[PDB]
């Protein structure tokens, strides 16, 4: 027996690399590699591979990529430095339907002119969540973040609508897909298939309800890093989507105010008609059957005779305790306390009120914000609820009841429900073997 | 035609017939965030190909995939016979078994090739 | 001396003795906004040269400019004479008249080398 | 074992037995733009030497023999004196010129060898 | 005899290349890759290589890297352009001025009236009780960020692939000429980017004797680098108990001024021990008489510069930039035949133009409390006054100015070379 050297053996090891992107906006699709339609996926027959959704580098790279493409699209946009003034605000009492009362403030202020030695007196309609009183018929107010930073106005010619992207791999690296229909994130897989690139993951930003995105195949899947630990979130993946319908009934108007040479600030004008609060609608019966399936799946892990309870959130800030999304360029905050209110002993609609902010501090960065300009006309929205993020209140080693509340906070778990089936490996083509052959 | 890396589940005797499809799909087979790092990935792929090609060229197996050497197989590395290594194991199972003894082989092959080149130069003088 | 790329108008017999002055210039031919442009040009040139060298080394012709292969000529890609090809034709017309059927040869050479390597492997076991 | 450059002071008879430790330490390693341009330059400098070895027919081996006869005008000295009482630095300092003509004769000798091999295999 | 081609021969040539940093604040430890825990040093036997410390391209790349990693840490810092206003200023003695001035507010509609304590070296009269900052015709200073530190950290300059760094290991090497103890190295030792004038603080020590290095001894226009074999300790005070207050300019921008000083006001000073500096100058004179003659009278004088950075020993103690008047140190004559200390008074400046770039200054924020030096004087930068071809006396005065001589006292044993591994040789063998 002698040593024989083989080049090109099918041997891989677990590694990490900088995955580049491909595509078929703020997501920089124009500078991505075009995607070739081809039979890119083939099946590996007699292989078992150990996957781990909780120690994946791809999601931690995608978070950095989303941040880096978010903060570079705001560079060719106007910075709202001279807006940090004193506002004289008044309550609006035009056609108020007693629910959006005290939410909108009619604030007048002095503003700069494109000529440097002139000033103008303008007015705008701000929300209650964006203004802070300074003197603790008119009162003096200020913007909520002018003590800390200066917001950058989002340009109206770019959109925040998510479009699908694909994550390819460089040479010497391969992407392995888990094709198991009963996969729970962590463990061995007997059906592994290599693929040239991932599918189209839409970067949808949400905190409590995983809007849009992909679904499960067979049944509702419950995934957690440690199901007995209560300090770790629970990702619930649906097999059938639950349709939700956003609205904004206010017919807003946007007017431009020239604050410099070639710089305009888009303020809110008057509202035609009545002022009614924004809301969302969901079906009662579909949500009832979906929560029944979620309870039936959660009873597999937490005892077969326990009492599963759902109660509303317990967060501190508005991004955690309130379902936040973005539709039409406006950022919503949905109360969603009528969804999670039930106990489970072993054509109506649910209407959920909303609130709208304009001073947005996304990705929880210190000293950086963004001003969302108003959108003219009404805003409509149809979305699919295809998953949940839950947190369990555990105060007993053995108990007959469990309480689950909606979670949120970190946006990394939003994209961990899409890259759970993928892993990246490095191909090592060299190898040695014993063979009965010798050199001359 | 199984494709790229499709013979990973088969035995190593049957997976040794498709080395060309694994060897071919290597080597590609700021103004933007996607600018610098894809260039760095391309240069890393070129370096990773060139290091393996140099390591093949030191042993005297340049320009070929299956190369026969004159280094005897030690019994301390493995005790399995030829009838079941090539007919019961795959390349992934075999790679995890001789992972602790690869640097010894990587030194023995280059010392054997250096001795072979010295003997060839000594033979060509006479 | 016709210089670099100076035998493009000559016939194949005259241009087959001057491949070295072309092959020296496929690697390098040189001694803000121009940094990353030159960097990606150099990376693309290195990748193209390495891909061509890998494609030569797959067929079993590494380190040689002219190599012969055991696969035959089907006399359907070009049924014309040997004399009027190597004395009354340039390389450009040959590429324009053979490039329809050049992707089947590139697998034939690979499978011939794959057969040759296993024949040499089991011939050495005796 | 000497090291990366431990045979740089010994004779060329003993420095030719350790050509592996200097060949392998030419790509990545006892040896943003500043990283990447240097890496590309190292790759290109390795590839130029590999191409120069490949043109002469010396590809894949560290020590090769050729058919170019040694002109006495380049250096007139004994074999047992050059290989036993000189260093590679001093030998490079002697032949700093006449290197290009040696490279040209090696390239044309490999060209004639290749065309004679083609003419032999044509039969 | 036939030509044989050898690949991998140990032949090197002199070359210029980029060298990449490595380490294990303003001095970026993020960009620098981590080095190996243990380095490798091959002792090349029978090798004699010619070095030249005065014409290596390892200090010219280093100076560019010091500038580049200096001016990229002041990029996220605040730009003090609203502060070029009219300052109404009132009064050791006369050094400090109490200046009151208008200032903007976070709200763009309102204004505030603030005050600060500036130095006399930072303000200039508008033409009394009418002052402005000194830089407000040239540029607006960028305030140093109060969280990044000015402490120097060691950085090793590693060579790229295909290159080599040849350390010389002779203990009597004078910079130029052949070194017969050449050994290669992976990376250089820890070189601290300490900026100083007239003294080399926190540097490497010589092993055997005090070393005198110059490009040309006879020419008096060349600086002389003196390297010590033993260190001299220096300790400082800034005895004013300073208070820092944050006058907040706009949205997220602040200006850290000087508040009231608690207690008395005393000048800053720092001390050199007399019993060590005497006979340290004795070793310097003994090693200087080997080049200028056995009977010359070696003298010292304080300074003859015109700029404040050249005349005074300029350094950075604790975050504050000191300019010490080294006149009692360099005051001696030497003719060929126990707790007292020399106190050097120092002045403090806040507007700093460091690398002598026209139109770029930097404001240093105040530091609360008392600041103390402790440092090793490991070298001198002297300059000889000529005048005669046959002189019986020699006068040496401290120099400075260019900061490339600070790092040339550390990169004096190193040399970067490229490897040329391709040889041809005659051998009695031919190819079949
Ligand atoms: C989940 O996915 C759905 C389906 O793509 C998203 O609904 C779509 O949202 C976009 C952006 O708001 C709507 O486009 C806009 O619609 C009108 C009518 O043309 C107009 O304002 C604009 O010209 C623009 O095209 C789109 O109509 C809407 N689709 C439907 C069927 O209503 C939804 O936003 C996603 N949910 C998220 C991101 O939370
Ligand atoms: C180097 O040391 C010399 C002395 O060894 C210093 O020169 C001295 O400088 C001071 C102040 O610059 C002079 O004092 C002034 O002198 C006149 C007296 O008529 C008067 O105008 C002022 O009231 C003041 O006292 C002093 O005369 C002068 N001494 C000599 C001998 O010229 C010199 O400043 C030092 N150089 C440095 C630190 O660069
Ligand atoms: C691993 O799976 C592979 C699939 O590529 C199996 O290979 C063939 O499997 C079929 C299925 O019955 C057999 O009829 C063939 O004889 C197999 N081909 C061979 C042995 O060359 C392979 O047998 C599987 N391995 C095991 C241990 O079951
Ligand atoms: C998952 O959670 C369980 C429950 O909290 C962890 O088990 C605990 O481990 C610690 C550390 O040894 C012990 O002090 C506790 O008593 C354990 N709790 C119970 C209920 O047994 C467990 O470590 C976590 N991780 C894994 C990987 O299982
Ligand atoms: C959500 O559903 C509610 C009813 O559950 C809708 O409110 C009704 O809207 C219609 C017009 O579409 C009015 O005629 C009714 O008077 C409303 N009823 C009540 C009780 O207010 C609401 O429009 C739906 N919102 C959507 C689909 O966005
Ligand atoms: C929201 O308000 C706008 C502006 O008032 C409405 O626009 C109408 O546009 C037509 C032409 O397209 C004009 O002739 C009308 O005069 C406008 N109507 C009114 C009442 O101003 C728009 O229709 C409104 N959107 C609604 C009610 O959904
Ligand atoms: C917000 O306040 C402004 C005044 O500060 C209101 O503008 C006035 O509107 C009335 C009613 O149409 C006009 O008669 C006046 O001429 C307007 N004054 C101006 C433009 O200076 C504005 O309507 C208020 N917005 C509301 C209540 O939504
Ligand atoms: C959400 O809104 C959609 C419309 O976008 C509703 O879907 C329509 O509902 C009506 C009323 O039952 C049906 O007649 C239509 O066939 C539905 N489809 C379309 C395409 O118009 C949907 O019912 C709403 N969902 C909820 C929960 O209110
Ligand atoms: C370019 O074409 C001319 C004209 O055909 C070539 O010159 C002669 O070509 C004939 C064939 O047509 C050959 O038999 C001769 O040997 C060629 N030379 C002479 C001197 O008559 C010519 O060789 C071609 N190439 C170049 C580079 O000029
Ligand atoms: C460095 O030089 C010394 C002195 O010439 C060399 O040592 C001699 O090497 C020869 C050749 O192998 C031996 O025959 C001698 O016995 C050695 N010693 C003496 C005292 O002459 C040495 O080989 C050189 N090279 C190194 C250390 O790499
Ligand atoms: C610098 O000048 C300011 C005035 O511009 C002095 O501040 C005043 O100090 C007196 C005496 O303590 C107090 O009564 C006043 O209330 C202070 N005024 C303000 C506006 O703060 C300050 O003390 C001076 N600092 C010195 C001399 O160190
Ligand atoms: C800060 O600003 C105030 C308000 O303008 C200045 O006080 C006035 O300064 C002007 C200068 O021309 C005098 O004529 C006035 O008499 C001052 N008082 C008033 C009530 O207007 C003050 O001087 C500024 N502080 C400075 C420059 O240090
Ligand atoms: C000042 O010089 C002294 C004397 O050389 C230094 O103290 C030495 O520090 C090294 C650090 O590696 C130790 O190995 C020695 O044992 C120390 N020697 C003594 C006698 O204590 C001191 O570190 C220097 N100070 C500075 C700030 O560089
Ligand atoms: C070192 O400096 C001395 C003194 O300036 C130089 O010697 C002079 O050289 C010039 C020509 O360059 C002659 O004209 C002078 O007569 C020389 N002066 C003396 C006093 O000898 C010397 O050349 C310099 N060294 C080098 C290497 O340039
Ligand atoms: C430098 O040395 C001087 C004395 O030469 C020191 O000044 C003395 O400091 C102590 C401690 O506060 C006082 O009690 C003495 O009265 C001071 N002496 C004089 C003459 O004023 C000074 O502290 C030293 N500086 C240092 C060590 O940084
Ligand atoms: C500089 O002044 C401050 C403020 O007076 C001193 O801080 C005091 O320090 C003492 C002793 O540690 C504490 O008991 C006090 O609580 C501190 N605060 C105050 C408000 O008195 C500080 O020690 C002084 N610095 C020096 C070097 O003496
Ligand atoms: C500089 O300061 C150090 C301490 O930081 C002084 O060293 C002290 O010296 C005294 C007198 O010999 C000893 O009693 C102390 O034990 C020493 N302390 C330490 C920590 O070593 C040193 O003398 C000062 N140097 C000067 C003033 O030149
Ligand atoms: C540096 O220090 C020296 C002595 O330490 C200073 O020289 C003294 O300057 C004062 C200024 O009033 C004169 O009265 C003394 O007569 C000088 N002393 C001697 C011995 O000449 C010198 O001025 C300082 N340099 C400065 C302040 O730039
Ligand atoms: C709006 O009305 C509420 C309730 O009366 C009152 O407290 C508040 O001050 C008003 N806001 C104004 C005048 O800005
Ligand atoms: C996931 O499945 C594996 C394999 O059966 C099992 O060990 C693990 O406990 C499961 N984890 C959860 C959270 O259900
Ligand atoms: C919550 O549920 C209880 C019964 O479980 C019901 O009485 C109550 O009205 C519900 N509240 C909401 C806001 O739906
Ligand atoms: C919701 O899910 C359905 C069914 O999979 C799909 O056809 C539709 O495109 C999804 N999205 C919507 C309505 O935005
Ligand atoms: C040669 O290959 C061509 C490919 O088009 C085919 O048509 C032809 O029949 C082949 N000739 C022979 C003799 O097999
Ligand atoms: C080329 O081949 C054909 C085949 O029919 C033959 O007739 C002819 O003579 C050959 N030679 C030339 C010069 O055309
Ligand atoms: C006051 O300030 C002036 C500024 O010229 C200074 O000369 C003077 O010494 C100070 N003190 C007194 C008491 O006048
Ligand atoms: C040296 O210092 C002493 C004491 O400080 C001083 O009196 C003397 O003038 C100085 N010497 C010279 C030459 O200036």
């Amino acid at each position: 027996l002698w040593v024989t050297v083989y080049y090109g053996v099918p041997v891989w090891k677990d590694a990490e690399t900088t995955l580049f992107c491909a595509s078929d906006n703020v997501w920089a699709t124009h500078a991505c590699v075009p995607t070739d339609p081809n039979p890119q996926e083939i099946h590996l027959e007699n292989v078992t591979e150990e996957f781990n959704m909780w120690k994946n580098n791809m999601v931690e790279q995608m978070h950095t990529d989303i941040i880096s493409l978010w903060d570079q699209s705001l560079k060719p946009c106007v910075k709202l430095t001279p807006l940090c003034v004193t506002l004289q605000c008044t309550n609006v009492t035009n056609n108020i339907t007693d629910d959006m009362r005290g939410e909108l403030k009619n604030c007048s202020f002095n503003m700069t002119t494109e000529l440097r030695d002139k000033k103008q007196k303008v007015y705008s309609l701000f929300y209650r969540l964006d203004v802070v009183q300074i003197n603790e018929s008119n009162k003096e107010y200020r913007l909520i973040n002018c003590n800390t930073s200066a917001c950058t106005q989002a340009c109206p010619k770019v959109s925040f609508e998510p479009i699908p992207i694909h994550y390819c791999a460089p040479a010497g690296f391969a992407i392995l897909k888990c094709k198991d229909k009963k996969f729970n994130g962590t463990g061995p897989c007997p059906s592994v298939s290599t693929v040239q690139c991932t599918h189209g993951i839409k970067p949808v930003v949400s905190t409590q309800l995983l809007l849009n995105g992909s679904l499960a195949e067979e049944e509702v899947m419950i995934r957690s890093e440690n199901i007995t630990n209560n300090a770790k979130n629970i990702l619930v993946q649906f097999n059938t989507p639950v349709q939700i319908n956003c609205t904004r009934p206010n017919n807003n108007t946007r007017k431009s105010i020239r604050i410099g040479p070639g710089q305009a600030f888009y303020a809110t004008g008057d509202i035609i008609g009545d002022i009614r609060q924004a809301h969302c609608n969901v079906s009662k019966a579909t949500w009832n059957e979906t929560l029944g399936k979620v309870v039936k799946q959660l009873r597999k892990h937490f005892g077969n005779n326990t009492i599963i309870r759902f109660a509303n959130s317990s967060g501190g800030d508005l991004e955690v305790t309130t379902h936040s999304f973005n539709c039409g360029g406006e950022f919503f905050y949905c109360n969603t306390s009528g969804l999670f209110n039930s106990t489970w002993i072993s054509n109506d609609s649910i209407t959920l009120p909303c609130r709208i902010k304009q001073i947005i501090n996304m990705w929880q960065r210190i000293g950086q914000c963004m001003y969302a300009p108003p959108i003219q006309g009404v805003i409509r929205c149809v979305s699919n609820i295809t998953g949940l993020i839950l947190t369990r209140d555990g105060g007993s080693t053995n108990s007959t009841t469990e309480t689950f509340r909606p979670g949120g906070g970190d946006m990394r778990d939003n994209w961990r429900s899409e890259l759970y089936k993928y892993k990246v490996v490095k191909i090592e083509p060299l190898g040695v073997a014993p063979t009965r052959c010798k050199r001359r | 035609f199984l494709g790229f890396l499709g013979a990973a589940g088969s035995t190593m005797g049957a997976a040794s017939m498709t080395l060309t499809v694994q060897a071919r799909n290597l080597l590609s087979g700021k103004l933007t965030v996607w600018g610098i790092k894809q260039l760095q990935a391309r240069v890393l792929a070129v370096e990773r190909y060139l290091r393996d090609q140099q390591l093949l060229g030191i042993w005297g197996c340049s320009g070929k995939l299956i190369c026969c050497t004159n280094v005897p197989w030690n019994s301390s590395w493995s005790n399995r016979n030829l009838s079941e290594i090539w007919d019961n194991m795959t390349w992934l199972q075999w790679d995890k078994e001789i992972s602790n003894y690869t640097q010894i082989i990587y030194g023995l092959l280059e010392e054997s090739q250096n001795q072979q080149e010295k003997n060839e130069q000594d033979l060509l003088a006479l």
